[PDB]
């Protein structure tokens, strides 16, 4: 029951790189920018990636992303046990309004 | 006698997005007076022994000045990257000179916030060493054209440091002076 | 050192109304766009509304369109949310958030508030 599609979960061993996919329609990702958030249960969400591949201050280069046509992904390298959190994809839709994806639970 | 007092003890400092450059010349520069001063939180000098400067002379000593957050002070160094280092104030990898800073919580902060000091958040590309960009055009974040009027996915490039008396140390204001060191010499010790 | 503080986290019988309020500090308020975002229990994040700095454009998510009203008072550095005609489906943790830059708008960015739990 959501517009941007993400896998319900992801996993990997520390030291490995993992990716979290996100997909959508032509009005979601195709034609607008993507933001990614990181939400650690118990506290507020933060902003990891904005405008497809840019980072805000405080976010390390272990976090990168990209956009390709209508799809988008977040690449997480050097996995540490401190990053066991729920990641979210969001793109503004033209017909619909602000969209957030289902969310991916990334585990160690 | 070099006017260091007009560079370190000045009434007001410039915003980082638009930093001030004052050229010190035809004078005697005592650098021991500023080093052994406990008022400074950090004195990181590159290319030169901070204690031998009082024996050296130079051709032109430029002194740059701006106000930044404590957490960002580490970005004012050669080889570093970050929001300030890449868009506001960049030093070259072969930089020679001293980076001097001190806490100014009792000066550039007030109750309810001191938002008079700006810092560039958005820039199309990383700037060159000692470049100074003071353009105030609207930044386009996406493929959609902003036409120079803020609105959908386009923003004004600057932001305000919300400096308050109760900020954590990382968020307290710091005053930064960078003395860049480089024919006939005019500034001797 | 940006802070956002939400209040109004009380339980209202379905079909009733509630107003939330989000005090802001540590940044310029009058030049920023802001948003509300809710998290239903056991689920992900949902976008609710933004209000631009000058009240120029206001947008609502289609689930709350026509029943929720967003407003702001720039002289008090506060954002308000008047939710009427409440449905048991609106049970969630509500969050206050801002945009990245001054003037422009898009989506909830960097500073999020702790948020407050609204039970219907
Ligand atoms: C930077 O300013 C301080 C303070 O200004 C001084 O005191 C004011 C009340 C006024 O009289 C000014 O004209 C003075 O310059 C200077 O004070 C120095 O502080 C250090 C540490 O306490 C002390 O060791 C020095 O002896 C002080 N020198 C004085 C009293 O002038 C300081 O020297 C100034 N530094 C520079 C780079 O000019």
């Amino acid at each position: 029951q959501s517009v941007l599609t993400q896998p319900p979960s992801a996993s990997g061993t520390p030291g490995q790189r993992v990716t979290i996919s996100c997909s959508g329609s032509s009005a979601n990702i195709g034609s607008n920018t993507v933001n990614w958030y990181q939400h650690l249960p118990g506290t507020a969400p933060k902003l990891l990636i904005y405008s497809n591949n840019q980072r805000p201050s405080g976010v390390p280069d272990r976090f990168s992303g990209s956009k390709s046509g209508t799809s988008a992904s977040l690449a997480i390298s050097g996995l540490q046990s401190e990053d066991e959190a729920d990641y979210y994809c969001a793109a503004w839709d033209d017909s619909l309004k602000g969209v957030f994806g289902g969310g991916t639970k990334l585990t160690v | 006698l070099c006017p260091f007092g007009e560079v370190f003890n000045a009434t007001r400092f410039a915003s980082v997005y638009a930093w001030n450059r004052k050229r010190i010349s035809n004078c005697v520069a005592d650098y021991s007076v500023l080093y052994n001063s406990a008022s400074f939180s950090t004195f990181k000098c590159y290319g030169v022994s901070p204690t031998k400067l009082n024996d050296l002379c130079f051709t032109n000593v430029y002194a740059d000045s701006f106000v930044i957050r404590g957490d960002e002070v580490r970005q004012i160094a050669p080889g570093q990257t970050g929001k300030i280092a890449d868009y506001n104030y960049k030093l070259p990898d072969d930089f020679t000179g001293c980076v001097i800073a001190w806490n100014s919580n009792n000066l550039d902060s007030k109750v309810g916030g001191n938002y008079n000091y700006l810092y560039r958040l958005f820039r199309k590309s990383n700037l060159k060493p000692f470049e100074r960009d003071i353009s105030t055009e609207i930044y386009q974040a996406g493929s959609t054209p902003c036409n120079g009027v803020e609105g959908f996915n386009c923003y004004f490039p600057l932001q305000s440091y919300g400096f308050q008396p109760t900020n954590g140390v990382g968020y307290q204001p710091y005053r930064v002076v960078v003395l860049s060191f480089e024919a006939p010499a005019t500034v001797c010790g | 050192q940006v802070q956002l503080v939400e209040s109004g986290g009380v339980v209202v019988q379905p079909g009733g109304s509630l107003r939330l309020s989000c005090a802001a500090s540590g940044f310029t308020f009058h030049d920023h766009t802001m948003h509300w975002v809710r998290q239903a229990p056991g689920k992900g994040l949902e976008w609710v509304s933004l209000i631009t700095w000058n009240g120029g454009t206001i947008h609502y998510s289609d689930s709350v369109k026509g029943r929720f009203t967003i407003s702001r008072d720039n002289s008090k550095n506060s954002l308000y949310l008047q939710m009427n005609s409440l449905r048991t489906e609106d049970t969630a943790l509500y969050y206050c958030a801002k945009d990245l830059g001054r003037g422009g708008w898009y989506l909830p960015s960097d500073a999020w508030g702790q948020g407050t739990l609204v039970t219907v």
